[PDB]
């Protein structure tokens, strides 16, 4: 089922001393009010939230289920300075402040270490991102227009990405700050392009000779922009109209599976149809969305609020 | 000033396009010559549209032909309005296509699409303001599927963010000339749905029932077809080139037509038709012109529109009328007719009026319509492609050209999506 | 000296503005080159050669109408700078219009209407006329509204819009840009009089009996109504109205400025004579509820505040008995807290009438603007429009292809909702 979680940062010391002020209002654990309007979701963090909590009540299940051969995935959405790379990556090896990637790849390496010796493991990894409706590859410079195919299963898939293997925790970071070194930053760290990225993991029982394949996925979703607000004018006006659009059709997504409809448009954006097996069906997903309580920032955490409303 | 580039793929395509090309001709007042011998201002007013000028009073269209035989060529430049195009134009091989969508969009066309995308990016740079591009084109064909089909990819690559609407011939149940033809339709129709912006369904099965019917024509022949398409591909951008109360553009026609993106296959209409000497019987004021244009046996698809209900419905009038009149007929349609329209989306008809009728008429309307009905010929195309696939019949000659039976496979999933979408809304 | 500036953005704009501008022309008369062969400043200024050229500005995103005033029969009245166009047409978005073709004539037009400020020395407001559902006419109004609300600020605006109707539509998107062109509306606009075409059609058919109108009928009805607006400034008389008095008197709360207008008598040559058309009988019609221009009936509704604007040979005695009668009636209804509702205005000058016309030369006409809570229901009628298409989200991929985000939709319904339980509310 889709699950939506909201989360909270605090007034960090570079803004305190401009006198703002808080916005948000809590009411038990699930409804968070701004201006006197309820926001209904499914858990609703607050600022003494430590990563670990987060971890263990939005990732957990979907990690436990990948190692079964079923299928995860995983979003991110917030605007800038509004805690998404807190939540997503943090400081790389700090037992307390790491993020959910870290604890990700611990929580699913301590399982190999740990189960017998007739069952024979292999990961891969995948990094590719959308940037104005076109996948680029940021493993491998040299691809910049790969396409989406389907196999005989009506199972989609990406042709051509780079697909390499890994042997530890410290492979796949390495991997991980190689990709990330490449993606489309405008001029603080504002990423202008959506990112995905794959962990497979498979088994096969040499005793059994059963196979199990299981994919997870996590995927940062870029911030809307209203344009009328900043005055963009070129790439940049270009790179605001196809986020916004790209946002709008996983929304529509969402919220048709959601709504129990008879037909999903799948088929409406490219990022929607690549994670058209891990989404509906017995798949379960999570959307993690951050939100800034500050008043200077009212308008994009409403904005970032309605976005994850819109789901339900 | 919103200028459009024409391209015309295949020998159906050629002689839609050239009896187009004739009619658009007359309408503007022009000479087989290149010259004008008008007798108006608004003739020459919005003639950028589709002429380019020339030394000492002379316009040439912004027309490509492209073909992969030298017959259809050589036979329009022999008609009576073959010295109007530019001989930089013309692009053709030697080899033909052989009715494979496979050769033409992989072997043969991969030679010559090279030519025909200079041609078409020297045409584009010498316009003020692009509005968007018109092909002609027959889905079940070799040449014209696969070599509009990757014309498109190509301008859609290289321009996109500007309209391409296509005027494309489909395949009839009790009329066909071609056994590979299912292959092609649905090879074709597995791009079209992705990389245009509204197209325009056709066959030749409802353009005979008309002409024998509504027309009491004895031998039709290919004319008067090609005829009948011009003249709605005409009626569709009149507003681009003539004053009026309601001006509606292409991109205005495609955004208050289409609710979601794939849903953006319309079968067109037109009106008046009669018979000579069945004319002065009948009167011509807009609730006549309304009555026929939904009637079920105006259409020129083979689809029943009763089988179904529409979307979103485009009326645009040419003539001197009242708005009272225009308004009162569609409100009452939808009231009489509550049941053949979607119930949730209000005001299912759009109204653009212009003050210049077609010569020789006093009142003329098109219509454009974006009903459910479209389903039953995707359903009789994906039934007769699921016959000959399972047996892999005629399929060694695609697979002789460097193609596979992914291609097919994916291409009948796509098809059966968008069924699946069109049937939703029922 | 007293003078306006006008601005007509969009097709019906356009459209509008021509037929008041040859009203214009007819009642001072300057011929259609400027020459005439001082009640006229106010929309004209002098060149020292004997042309008059008018204070306005046409603005639109296509060069059709505009290519068609230029070459018609007043292509030498207007400055040719002022005739502003650009290359390509909103197709009904809201976006486009606002920002995405927007942002590439707006300085132009900024400029021109800077230019016509720096030259009239005791500005009164400004007269804009757009339609909504368009894309011009919705998003490129709130642009220029916006830029003139930070630039100039303490002047009037007054806005002349056209409502979507309850059942005759053109477009299948006009809910969307009538929604998001009223929440821009309430914020910089002064005074706001809307009308629709069916209940002008409706007049047309039983008034004037004419069985088939068009919008050249509908805009010299308008034009009439301006004209009777601005006869105040223009000419004199007794008991003389402005734009202040005006809405001093008609705007009880800060966002409560939304009137809806009538006009009378509109009558045909053959119904002229045959019939009194006392002040008596002229200002009991137009209290009817088949002569408001909006679809809304004023009986399910209480009075606010009403204007009444008589032009021609009235009589003070005689608007004394008039109101005197209404009041004294029991189907008109108006609140506790207004004991006196009624501003009278009074002109020398008749009616003129332009030749070609549906109306007749009468001695005298009323024009009653009021501000009545029945106004609601069309707004009501439109929003649940605007919720029936939004639940499936339809034709939003357009709008949100040019980076307009998807909350705006919310706010817009918000701000209407709170627009009628203002009314609601001030009506008990
Ligand atoms: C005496 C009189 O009024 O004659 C009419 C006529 O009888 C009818 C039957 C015409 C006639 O049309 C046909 O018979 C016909 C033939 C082949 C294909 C399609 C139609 C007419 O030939 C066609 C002709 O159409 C035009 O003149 C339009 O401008 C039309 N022109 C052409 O198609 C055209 C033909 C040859 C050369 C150049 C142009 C047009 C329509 C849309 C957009 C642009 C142009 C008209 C009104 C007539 C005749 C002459 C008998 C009709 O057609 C049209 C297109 O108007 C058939 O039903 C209508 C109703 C008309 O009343
Ligand atoms: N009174 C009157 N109304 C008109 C006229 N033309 C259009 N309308 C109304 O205006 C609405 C359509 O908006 P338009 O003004 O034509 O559109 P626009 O402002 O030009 O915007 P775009 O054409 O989309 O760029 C409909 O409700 C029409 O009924 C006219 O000439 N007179
Ligand atoms: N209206 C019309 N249809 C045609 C004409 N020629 C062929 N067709 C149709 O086009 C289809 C055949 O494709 P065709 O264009 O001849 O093959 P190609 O030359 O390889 O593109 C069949 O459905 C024919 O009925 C024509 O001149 N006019
Ligand atoms: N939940 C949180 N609790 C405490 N501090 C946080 C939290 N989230 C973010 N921060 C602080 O915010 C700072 C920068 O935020 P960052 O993750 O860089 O946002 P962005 O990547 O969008 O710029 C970090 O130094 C971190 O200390
Ligand atoms: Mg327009």
């Amino acid at each position: 089922n889709i699950k939506v979680m909201c989360r909270f940062r605090p007034l960090n010391e570079s803004e305190v001393n401009r006198g703002d002020k808080y916005i948000a209002k809590f009411q038990g654990e699930d409804t968070v009010v701004i201006a006197s309007k309820p926001y209904a979701f499914d858990r609703v963090f607050q600022s003494s939230t430590s990563q670990e909590q987060v971890y263990n009540d939005c990732a957990k299940k979907i990690v436990k289920d990948v190692l079964e051969g079923y299928n995860g995935t995983i979003f991110a959405y917030g605007q800038t300075s509004s805690g998404k790379t807190h939540t997503m990556e943090g400081k790389l090896h700090d037992p307390e402040g790491m993020g959910i990637i870290p604890r990700i790849v611990q929580d699913i390496f301590n399982y190999i270490y740990s189960m017998d010796e007739n069952l024979e493991f292999h990961i891969k990894v995948s990094y590719f991102e959308i940037y104005l409706d076109k996948i680029r590859d940021l493993l491998d410079v040299s691809k910049t227009n790969l396409s989406v195919h389907e196999d005989k299963n009506r199972v989609p898939y990406v042709k051509g990405c780079t697909e390499r293997f890994v042997c530890s925790p410290d492979e796949v970071m390495d991997t991980i700050d190689e990709g990330k070194s490449n993606r489309h930053v405008a001029v603080e760290h504002s990423s202008r392009s959506h990112s995905i990225f794959l962990i497979n993991v498979k088994q096969e029982n040499t005793q059994t000779e059963q196979k199990l394949s299981g994919k997870l996925y996590l995927v940062d979703l870029a911030g809307s922009e209203k344009v009328s607000k900043t005055g963009a004018e070129g790439a940049v006006l270009d790179e605001a109209k196809n986020i916004n659009k790209s946002l709008s059709a996983l929304g529509n997504v969402i919220s048709a599976l959601a709504e129990g409809s008879t037909y999903v448009p799948y088929r409406d954006s490219k990022m929607t149809r690549i994670l058209q097996d891990s989404l509906g069906g017995n798949c379960r997903t999570t959307i993690v969305i951050c939100c800034s309580p500050s008043s200077y920032n009212e308008s994009e955490t409403k904005s970032t609020l309605l976005f994850g409303q819109r789901a339900k | 000033m919103r200028e459009i580039v024409h391209i015309q793929a295949g020998q159906c395509g050629n002689q839609i396009g050239a009896k187009f090309w004739e009619v658009i001709s007359d309408e503007h007042g022009i000479d087989p010559t290149g010259s004008y011998h008008g007798d108006s201002d608004l003739q020459l007013e919005r003639i950028n549209v589709y002429y380019n000028e020339a030394a000492g009073n002379k316009y040439v269209p912004r027309a490509i032909l492209v073909d992969l035989e030298p017959g259809t060529m050589d036979s329009v430049r022999s008609g009576p309005f073959g010295q109007i195009f530019r001989p930089d134009n013309f692009v053709f091989g030697q080899s033909g296509a052989g009715n494979n969508w496979a050769k033409g969009h992989y072997t043969e066309g991969a030679e010559l699409v090279d030519s025909v995308l200079d041609v078409v990016r020297k045409e584009s740079e010498s316009c003020d303001c692009l509005q968007g591009f018109q092909l002609t084109h027959s889905l079940g064909g070799g040449t014209g599927s696969g070599m509009g089909t990757l014309l498109i990819s190509k301008i859609r690559e290289e321009y996109p963010d500007r309209i391409m609407n296509t005027f494309s011939v489909v395949p009839s149940p009790k009329v066909s000339d071609t056994v590979v033809e299912p292959y092609n339709a649905t090879l074709s129709v597995h791009q079209l749905v992705e990389n245009t912006d509204e197209t325009y369904c056709i066959d030749n099965e409802a353009l005979y029932d008309i002409c024998f019917r509504t027309l009491k024509l004895t031998t039709p022949t290919y004319g008067d077809l090609n005829h009948l398409v011009s003249a709605t591909m005409s009626g569709v951008t009149t507003c681009l080139r003539f004053p009026g109360q309601l001006n509606a553009d292409l991109r205005k026609l495609a955004v208050n037509m289409v609710p979601f993106p794939r849903l953006h296959f319309f079968m067109p209409g037109f009106a008046p038709l009669t018979s000579r000497g069945s004319q002065q019987y009948r009167a011509l004021t807009v609730p006549e012109l309304t009555q026929q244009m939904f009637d079920a046996k105006n259409m020129m698809a083979a689809c029943d529109p009763r089988h179904g209900r529409y979307l979103t419905v485009a009326a645009v009038f040419r003539g001197r009328m009242s708005m009272k009149e225009v308004d009162e007929q569609m409100l009452n349609v939808q009231n009489k007719n509550s049941s053949y329209f979607v119930e949730w989306i209000p005001n299912n008809v759009k109204t653009a009026v212009c003050d210049i009728p077609p010569r020789g008429l006093k009142m003329s309307a098109t219509f454009i319509g974006n009903s459910t009905a479209i389903q039953e010929l995707f359903k009789r195309i994906s039934e007769q492609f699921t016959a000959m696939f399972r047996r892999k019949a005629f399929l060694h000659w695609y697979t002789g050209e460097g193609m596979d039976e992914m291609e097919f496979t994916e291409a009948e999933s796509n098809m059966n999506d968008l069924v699946s979408e069109y049937q939703q809304y029922q | 000296m007293r003078e306006c500036i006008s601005i007509h953005v969009g097709q019906a704009g356009v459209q509008i503005g021509n037929a008041c501008w040859e009203l214009y022309c007819l009642e001072h008369g300057i011929q259609p080159d400027g020459q005439m062969p001082d009640s006229f400043n106010t929309f004209f200024s002098e060149t020292g050669a004997g042309k008059h050229v008018p204070r306005a500005v046409f603005v639109d995103l296509e060069p059709t109408v505009i290519d068609e005033v230029r070459t018609g029969t007043y292509r030498q009245l207007f400055h040719p700078e002022q005739l502003i166009t650009g290359k390509e047409d909103a197709a009904n978005n809201y976006a486009r219009g606002h920002y995405t073709i927007g942002k590439e004539i707006i300085d132009l037009v900024l400029d021109r209407i800077r230019k016509l400020a720096d030259q009239c020395t005791g500005l009164q407001g400004f007269l804009v006329f757009h339609s909504f559902g368009g894309g011009t006419g919705s998003g490129f109004t709130s642009l220029l509204m916006e830029r003139l609300s930070v630039d100039y600020g303490k002047k009037s605006k007054l806005e002349f819009s056209i409502y979507p109707a309850p059942q005759v539509s053109t477009a299948v998107v006009e809910p969307y840009n009538s929604i998001l062109t009223t929440h821009t509306t309430l914020e910089h606009s002064d005074c706001a009089f809307m009308v629709d075409n069916e209940a002008i059609y409706d007049i047309c058919r039983r008034n004037l009996d004419i069985e088939r109108p068009t919008y050249t009928n509908l805009n010299r009805l308008i034009s009439q109504i301006v004209s009777s607006i601005t006869a105040s400034l223009r000419f004199d008389g007794a008991l003389n109205v402005d734009l202040t008095e005006f809405q001093t008197n008609l705007v009880p709360y800060p966002r409560i400025h939304f009137p809806l207008a009538t006009y009378a008598p509109v009558i045909s040559a053959e119904k002229a004579y045959h019939e009194q058309l006392s002040v008596a009988e002229i200002t009991n019609a137009c209290f009817e509820p088949a002569n408001q221009m909006v679809k809304c009936d004023p009986r399910h509704g209480k009075y606010m505040a009403c204007c009444l604007l008589y032009r021609g040979d009235v009589v003070p005695k005689d608007v004394n008995a008039a109101i005197a009668t209404i009041k004294t009636k029991r189907s008109i209804q108006f609140v506790d807290w207004c004991p006196t509702g009624f501003k009278v205005g009074i002109n020398y000058q008749p009616p003129t009438v332009v030749p070609g016309g549906d109306l007749a030369k009468v001695q005298r006409a009323v024009c009653m603007l009021s501000n009545t809570t029945a106004i609601a229901e069309a707004w009501a009628r439109l929003d649940h429009k605007f919720d029936l298409m939004y639940a499936k989200r339809a034709f939003v991929h357009w709008y949100v292809g040019e980076g307009m985000e998807e909350g705006e939709f919310s706010e817009a319904r918000e701000d209407m909702a709170a627009l009628e339980k203002d009314y609601e509310e001030v009506g008990v």
